[PDB]
């Protein structure tokens, strides 16, 4: 027997213990609110022919008015998101915000601190393990699409077992010719293009006739609670953007391509409520850190 | 225009009992009932669009000689307003009012061997709305009473469990279930923008909203100029001369 | 020239006062003496109502009724209602009015 | 549909005039020296009625 | 003679046939509008420390003051909404929407209903057949972008031909190397990695040397008239909450990893004008239903 | 050694080297800016009602009055845009636009013309070059994400070079079964699934054993200096429509199947970073005819 398993589903590294109490929560709701605040200040100040809005935006933004021959870094709070940001990735980056600071940038605005009220469609596709007899090979590659690449060279018709964890809300399978799908202990049904399944269903058997190599795409949605204020285009900005401003290197930590791979991949490991929890945090965080990096480069 | 405003029970079963079988059927050959045809729809698209003609429009359609083809002429007329092309009914049953044609046995008319199912079927009624489905139910219902298959009302409407949850809720014989009875049957009514629609179906009920407001106000002295001096049609007085055919 | 300030105003106790008071009279219409909600029916449809204090023909139902008969009850706004013209075949069959204070 | 200039050259927008320096202009009328080398009430007076 | 088809493109069941009209039109512009509202309001009554704007927004969507204790789902208007959604799939949904419901629902708002003022790019490549010859294996794999593995053992080089249909716009194709492509009756050109192609054009033959496989991937881009308030960013999340809530679970139906796959498909069946237009008001069905839900879940 | 590489960097055509000065980036960055007051004017007349703040907002880009049985196309504005969008494509694309019309349509607004205000993250990974030993066969597919298929036909390990250029800030490998990766002249590290990479650390040479093929898969992310209005959705909606239209229909030029692939492969050439700026220009102009486009439609 041969096991297959996604190459982002492999080994999750730990996540950061700190600033995750009310306080904090709140810190990271207000970093939030006050950055979006500050992008549109820089808008309207264009269309305005005025430097005020952006003024004001930046004074509460970094608690100082913004002068010339000034780099327009961002103040303490630029500094304290970005520190923050470390600590969540890695449970071995320092935290070196002290907390009285972060309760006093919590100030700065009245939200609530509440990060599970909405929900979040993400799109990455977990497959566990893929089981497959001898004389036959399985490839698996791709994240938001996997294509499942399969060859029978044996003399007879074989089954593959398919195990798509539990955590995943539907997956989607489509084949590039008709194939023949169903749970263990059912019957076969007849040759189809496509196929829905709820993954917690439990494994699914394929019939993988001798004749030519079937290629199966697959594609799952699975839902996790997130702030109202939460969104998925800035996420991701965010996240390309601390990897590439090397937020998040550190010793003994896998890196991933999107926040769609790490949120998953920290969901399917053991202990996975509480690390989606500050995985969602981090998410914020970064959607804040992109609108401020993006209104102030550095 | 003056069936689809009923929006009770009550109305409907009155206007029903007033109307005789002339209005329910229609003199105009038309064309073919299902066929794949296209139509110019200019407002949206410059191609043909596509389209299936049906019994549904309110357009006259050619219909058979027989109790299938009369029932499926009355239907139309209620849940679309416009009936269908039956040659020579006959002055017997056009004299006579569209619930005696469904409730009663003085008609000459033998419903017995009548299939729900296939009714259904050649009226369509996949395309059909909320309104439409439940007024086809109420004719079945007084059909089935009428003849005494109630049972193959209740194996047709368990086959159709869609149909089952708007089914009415009235008894044909009992009155207390018709006075107390709440469903909303209007198609047309007084609220749209003098806009067409892509399918059949829809452009020509449209056409119907469109027209309601104004037949509203103009019906009244034109229909009285008239029959000013005009004998009633409905159940007139006559020899009794011959049914043929049925 | 104040209009747009950005500038912090302390919530004394007296604004926090009339906020609460405010706030259930919106919530709790029913204590003073104004509802968004009423339905007229003939008086030969029997609708459920509220039994508990002994009145004839109580005006007064837990909830207005979902649905009446098996069917669900029509809903009316008030200016719809107002500009209507065909009132008499409406009222005939009951509905509910909302939209209005 | 129409335009029109907004009178005295104030932008809604802004709610004060086109100019945003115009409170450093009027104090640097007033603490200036015109149409004499000595002292003279010329910068002092035009600021006032500017004001 | 082999056959090679996209997935995707196979047996696209019927579309519901009601609520399609100018008054529902209209209800499912009102009820974008006030989604949009309810959401924008939940951010201010977050943002201002009062709960008075969001009373507001919920009573004027669901005709009913919150309360504590009781849940939040929308009322009348949730029900309604999620009631066509089920309609528009199929055309087997019961469709059990009063025709008095949705008028007085439409009223709450004034909106034109006009779904036709604007137009969006869907992204799905169609291959509707692809000819091969003996001795060679074709391979198509995805929707969004798609890739043809193409390989030759026989003793010469092979004609392959392409048919991406009449309906999509452009077609860009990008091989692995160089290979030479042209249309029917046509002399060859020198090898090329890139060919921008119109479907109208007709069949492509592709030459396909013997050696190593040819890969070529595809992209396409085709037009479809949407309302003025059609969001790609949010149909698409809708389409994925309405699977995942069991919207779409009716018998005989087919199910697609995305709304841009499920247009183009109901596109490309017999008769596929006769379907867009339903197939858009759904989007815009959907793009309500995804704000409703996020702002209030069940 | 038989070499590889992606499809979409191959032979970058030279863009257009005209309106690139400080009237003709204020002229385009009006017209971004007048262009999206279109499109919610037109949602303003939709929720109202009333045609005043559509017929308002189109007498300011059009400088005329709307009237029927004329086709509102957007006037000169609209012109002079679709035509520079044109020659900033590419080098034959004529040059018909009278400076005297930028120099009037970019008094309609006051606004900067800065483009560098902001950047932007794009996901277009370059691979410039794959070599591979004689006994070994490399295939490399996409542009958002590439994977490159290995087989190893030979007896022995084969080792196999990646170059992906000196522009990307990172690039992340990912592989179907654990795979060995290091730079020249270094220890190989025990076999793992994912490595981040500097490009500009140098060429990787990967182990290749003999069986089954190795799969890898390849995201790359590069920072571009944009315009703060810059906003990626849009640009792409409108580099399909000005595909879709013809307007890119010009003799010896390459097609792309989005910006993303149009920006990178334009940055991996000669005097790249010239390039770069002219297509950053035609970027937040194909975001002004996009949403012209759509508040104006046609069918």
């Amino acid at each position: 027997a041969n096991r297959a398993t996604s190459a982002f589903l492999d080994n999750p590294h730990p996540v950061g213990v700190n600033y995750v109490d009310e306080g904090s929560r709140q810190f990271v709701a207000v970093a939030e609110l006050l950055a979006s605040k500050l992008i549109d200040s820089s808008r309207e100040s264009d269309e305005s022919n005025s430097d005020v809005p952006f003024v004001q935006a930046y004074s509460k933004f970094a608690d100082d008015n913004p002068r010339h021959l000034r780099v327009k870094t961002g103040g303490k709070m630029a500094n304290a998101l970005t520190n923050v940001i470390r600590s969540y990735y890695s449970i071995n980056a320092p935290a070196i915000v002290p907390q009285v600071e972060i309760d006093r940038l919590a100030s700065k605005a009245t939200v609530s601190g509440d990060m599970y009220n909405s929900y979040a469609i993400f799109n990455s596709v977990p497959i566990v393990e893929v089981l497959s007899p001898a004389r036959t090979t399985v490839s698996i590659v791709g994240s938001d699409r996997a294509d499942v690449t399969m060859l029978n060279t044996g003399a007879g018709a074989a089954n593959i077992t398919f195990n798509f964890g539990q955590i995943a809300e539907t997956v989607i399978l489509k084949g590039s010719v008709p194939f023949q799908l169903a749970r263990l202990n059912q019957p076969m049904p007849a040759a189809r293009f496509t196929y829905k399944l709820r993954p917690l269903d439990g494994p699914f058997i394929v019939v993988l006739p001798v004749g030519n190599p079937l290629v199966i795409s697959a594609t799952a949605a699975t839902r996790i609670q997130v702030p109202l204020a939460f969104n998925k285009a800035l996420v991701e900005s965010g996240f390309q953007t601390a990897m590439n401003d090397g937020l998040f290197d550190i010793q003994n930590v896998n890196y991933y391509s999107s926040f769609d791979e790490f949120i998953i991949s920290q969901y399917h490991a053991q202990d996975g409520i509480n690390r989606v929890s500050t995985c969602v945090i981090l998410g914020l965080a970064l959607q804040a850190y992109d609108q401020m990096r993006r209104a102030l480069p550095v | 225009m003056d069936v689809l405003s009923k929006g009770s029970l009550k109305e409907l079963l009155a206007h029903l009992e007033k109307t005789p079988l002339e209005e329910a059927i229609s003199y105009r050959i038309g064309t073919v009932p299902y066929q794949n045809v296209l139509i110019s729809r200019n407002e949206y698209y410059n191609q043909l669009y596509p389209d299936t003609t049906s019994l549904i429009d309110g357009v006259s359609r050619e219909g058979q000689r027989n109790v299938n083809g009369l029932i499926m002429s009355i239907i139309s007329y209620v849940v679309s307003g416009s009936g269908h092309y039956i040659p020579n009914i006959g002055f017997m049953l056009l004299r006579r009012s569209i619930l005696d044609i469904l409730t009663k046995h003085d008609t000459g008319l033998v419903t017995n061997n009548l299939n729900y199912g296939i009714i259904a079927r050649n009226l369509t009624v996949s395309k059909m709305n909320c309104e439409q489905r439940k007024r086809m139910l109420i004719c079945f219902k007084l059909l089935a009473y009428k003849d005494g298959n109630q049972n193959d009302y209740e194996i047709y409407l368990n086959q159709n469990i869609p149909l089952k949850q708007i089914a009415p809720n009235f008894i044909p014989g009992d009155m207390r279930t018709v006075i107390h009875n709440q469903d909303q049957l209007a198609i047309v009514g007084i609220p749209l923008t003098q806009s067409t629609e892509l399918s059949i179906r829809d452009d020509n009920a449209k056409s119907y909203k469109l027209g309601y407001v104004d037949w509203y106000n103009s019906n009244s002295f034109l229909r009285e100029r008239s029959e000013f001096n005009l004998i009633r049609l409905k159940d007139r007085d006559t020899k009794y001369g011959k049914l043929n055919g049925w | 020239k104040l209009v747009g300030h950005n500038y912090p105003v302390y919530v004394e106790p007296v604004v926090n006062i009339m906020n609460f008071i405010s706030a259930r009279f919106v919530a709790d219409s029913s204590y003073f003496g104004y509802t968004n909600e009423i339905m007229i029916m003939p008086n030969h449809i029997n609708v459920p109502v509220d039994d508990r204090f002994g009145f004839r023909d109580s005006p007064f139902c837990t909830s207005l009724p979902r649905t009446i008969m098996g069917n669900d009850v029509r809903r009316i706004s008030y200016n719809v209602f107002s500009m209507m013209e065909d009132i008499d075949d409406v009222i005939s069959e009951g509905f509910i009015l909302y939209d209005a204070y | 549909v129409g335009r029109y200039y907004n009178p005295f050259n104030i932008d809604p927008l802004t709610k004060k005039h086109v100019e945003d320096r115009l409170e450093e202009f009027i104090n640097q009328v007033q603490v200036g020296r015109f149409r004499n080398a000595s002292g003279n009430a010329v910068g002092t007076t035009l600021a006032a009625f500017l004001r």
